């Protein structure tokens, strides 16, 4: 007898008799919960050799297994903006699928492209009435006060002057102070004469960890998406002048009065490397949960290189399909670095939840991917969505009656 | 002309001009020739597009609908009058063809499954837009009908029986609100093929396990 | 009535299917009033998605005719028969950009985006004729475009997304249809490139739409010149 360690946190004794191959034994055991003998892969201890499925297990007998996860194409033309996902190119014509989502491509003469569719701030003391301060974080410190008004002002950790320094802010500071957006909380000033206290908006509502955790409330999931679009959206635009948030957190994000939410408490990769020259090498820092495995390794000289903000945006997606935060079992601060960085732990999927569709989940397998070299950019990820936003009330029902492959390799 | 409605359908097959095979296959079956597998398998890849299509396109209009003066209501109410219309007419367009000519000269027993499939499956999809008790009982009575042959014919590791499984089990959880009926009828189908999953052939490989994948997928989504 | 004619418009738009909007799109063509931007781009996207779906129709069976001596007529016969139904409905389009809201209208960026559609649709049936039967319509598109360029160079900034889609299709129309990259390639850069350094002010005029296009020129450019 052989036996496996399923995902989903689970695991069966299975039999496994003579001359019978890798293929129907698993395969028996395997379907119970959804896979195929071309959907999953598994490797043993020599060191992790690739065993396959044609391979005879008459040299296998007590052994362990874990069973680690790795369609049919109708066609359309898809009259709404939807990209590729093969090149992540601008698509028109192409296949897809009932179920999973994933566009293909159609050229592997090449035709062109078209039009697609559409539809300073000095700031004096006096005005400076800062309150209790809320707690840690990602950065530093932050404190809820009052600067013409309810605006949360913020103190760095390291306020240490240095002449230039102030400079290097004029340079952080210009560039994060003129981008408004619908989602983005408006900034409004620095603290100058005062050690910095900046002057960012505060208002009310609830924050996301808040929403979760502290009094752990849902709602249909129809609100779900909204979450996980306007979010795609108001962090795109950040992408759209290069501005890495730095500090994706459930805890930042606002939500105003389940309207729209809001992102902010951001950026400054100046005080993030305190400058002990003209140097600001980098540091980990709050938590590694929305931090990515390449700014683990603390080899990344450009850590947010427009694609460790996309695995920070996946981590909130696996907070909002699933209610639970990654890794509820491995309570170690220290530990899970280790494990997270040189790649033997990535978030265990196969626990989310089942009434969301399959395209999101197959969202998380890209937007949540270790590698930076295949994670979609914003502008990508924010189309998809809008796909199925408005797709809620086409694949809502019970796994029907599909069609067959309808394309031929 | 039989074989010029052929690639005249298998042509607007990869068109996304689906009326086109409404059109040239319902002239196939009104012929009198024989059904083989293949332009079997075109009338039901034509009409669930053309039909399907148009009934998601009411499900669209219909969240809508309920997401509410009455101008607003009333525009949005008429356009599900229109599909509604367009649902029937091009639904019974197939149920007075399995009327004519399809089932009364089906040849082989795995064959009439097939269409008393679809005959269960097409009231099924009228039966949810509705003038109501009488659609809804004949379904079933046309899925039961199906059910009868099913079991007594039908292999239990068979596209069509998994399909017919999963389509009459799907038909009891959302018109006829029985959910232990259609858990009960996915788990027995689907453990049956897991005894069986070592006999098949590569013919039959591959659309099978979709079916119990969506029929394992159906089975873990109404476990709650 | 005209607002239900436009509501009903969005609620067609809902549900996949634009043939029914774009036979109750064509009546607000012709109505008689000032078409207005928001359903607009309505316009556009109708029959773009109408053709497009004809298009895509017509583009597939192009494949498997030239794939192939009877079955080779069964292919030849039905591609005609769409490329009329494609002509048609193109005609039916052209004769609402022509006698219906160019001569009414006040504002000249409203005026660029029609004669940038005049340009498209032309250029649309240019893509179905061949020889002679094309010189009379290619002539009349590129006039379209160049009557609109010359007010796009002058009388809008580079930022406008029409202007950069303006830019994108009138330079295609070089490439395939006209087969001229060299004139493509100078204006592709230079629109991109007169576009590239005014971007600081985006946010007031949607950005969605300019990054795409600026993004879709580069692309089409690494393609246009390998
Ligand atoms: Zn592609």
């Amino acid at each position: 007898i052989v036996r496996v360690f399923l995902p989903n946190k689970q695991r069966t004794v299975v039999p496994a008799r003579c001359g019978v191959t890798v293929r129907d034994s698993l395969k028996k055991a395997l379907m119970m919960r959804g896979l195929i003998p071309e959907c999953c892969a598994v490797y043993r201890i020599q060191e992790k050799k690739p065993i396959g499925w044609d391979t005879d297990i008459s040299w296998l007998t007590g052994e362990e297994l874990h069973v680690e996860v790795l369609h049919n194409f109708v066609r359309k033309t898809f009259f709404t903006l939807a990209f590729c996902d093969f090149c992540r190119k601008l698509l028109f014509q192409g296949f897809r699928c009932q179920t999973c989502g994933y566009k293909f491509h159609q050229r592997c003469r090449d035709r062109s492209s078209s039009a697609p569719n559409v539809h300073d701030w000095e700031i004096p003391d006096g005005q400076i009435t800062v309150g209790q301060r809320i707690g840690s974080g990602s950065f530093g410190t932050v404190y809820k006060g009052k600067w013409h008004g309810d605006v949360a002002v913020k103190m760095l950790n390291v306020t240490a002057p240095t002449p230039q320094q102030l400079q290097a802010f004029k340079n952080e500071v210009g560039v994060l102070r003129k981008t408004r957006h619908v989602n983005i909380l408006l900034f409004m000033g620095y603290s100058t004469k005062p050690q910095l206290a900046i002057v960012t908006q505060w208002c009310e509502g609830s924050s996301l960890y808040h929403h979760l955790h502290i009094i752990e409330t849902k709602f249909e999931m129809i609100k779900l998406i909204d979450i996980a679009r306007q979010t795609a959206q108001g962090m795109d635009y950040l992408h759209a002048k290069s501005i890495i948030h730095r500090d994706l957190k459930s805890n930042n994000i606002f939500l105003h009065e389940d309207l729209t939410v809001k992102i902010g408490d951001f950026g400054l990769a100046t005080v993030k490397s305190r400058w002990s020259g003209s140097h600001q090498f980098e540091q980990l820092s709050g938590s590694i949960l929305w931090m990515a495995p390449e700014v683990i390794r603390m080899q990344d000289k450009n850590p947010y290189s427009f694609q460790s903000d996309v695995y920070a945006f996946g981590i909130v997606l696996y907070e909002l399909m699933t209610g639970q935060l990654p890794y509820s079992n491995i309570n170690n601060r220290d530990q899970i670095i280790f494990m997270v960085g040189r790649g033997y732990l990535s978030p265990d999927l196969s626990k989310v939840r089942s009434n969301c569709p399959k395209a999101m989940k197959r969202l998380m397998a890209e937007c949540l991917k270790k590698k930076r070299d295949e994670r979609p950019l914003f502008p990508q990820i924010l189309a998809s969505i809008e796909l199925l936003a408005r797709s809620l009330p086409k694949i809502h029902r019970s796994a029907s009656e599909p069609s067959l492959n309808r394309a031929g390799f | 002309d039989k074989n010029e409605l052929v690639q005249k359908a298998k042509l607007a097959e990869q068109a996304e001009r689906y009326d086109d095979m409404a059109a040239c296959m319902k002239s196939v079956t009104e012929q009198g020739a024989e059904l083989s597998n293949e332009e079997r398998n075109l009338l039901s890849v034509a009409y669930k597009n053309v039909v399907g299509a148009r009934r998601s396109s009411w499900r669209v209009v219909s969240s809508i609908e309920q997401k509410t003066a009455e101008k607003k209501q009333q525009m949005a109410r008429e356009y599900r009058e229109k599909i509604e219309t367009e649902l029937r007419d091009i639904c019974n367009d197939v149920l007075s063809l399995l009327e004519k000519f399809l089932i009364p000269n089906a040849s082989q027993a795995e064959s009439k499954v097939f269409y008393l499939k679809m005959k269960g499956d097409y009231y099924r999809y009228l039966a949810e837009v509705a003038d109501k008790k009488g659609i809804v009982d004949q379904s079933q009575q046309a899925y039961q009908e199906a059910f009868e042959i099913s079991k007594k014919e039908m292999q239990p590791t068979h596209p069509i029986r998994l399909g017919l499984a999963l389509n009459f089990s799907v038909f009891y959880y959302e018109i006829l609100n029985s959910p232990e009926k259609a858990c009960s009828l996915a788990k027995t189908a689907f453990d049956e093929a897991i005894a069986e999953l070592d006999t098949l052939s590569e013919e039959s490989y591959k659309d099978s396990t979709l079916i119990m994948q969506l029929l394992r997928d159906n089975l873990t989504l109404w476990t709650s």
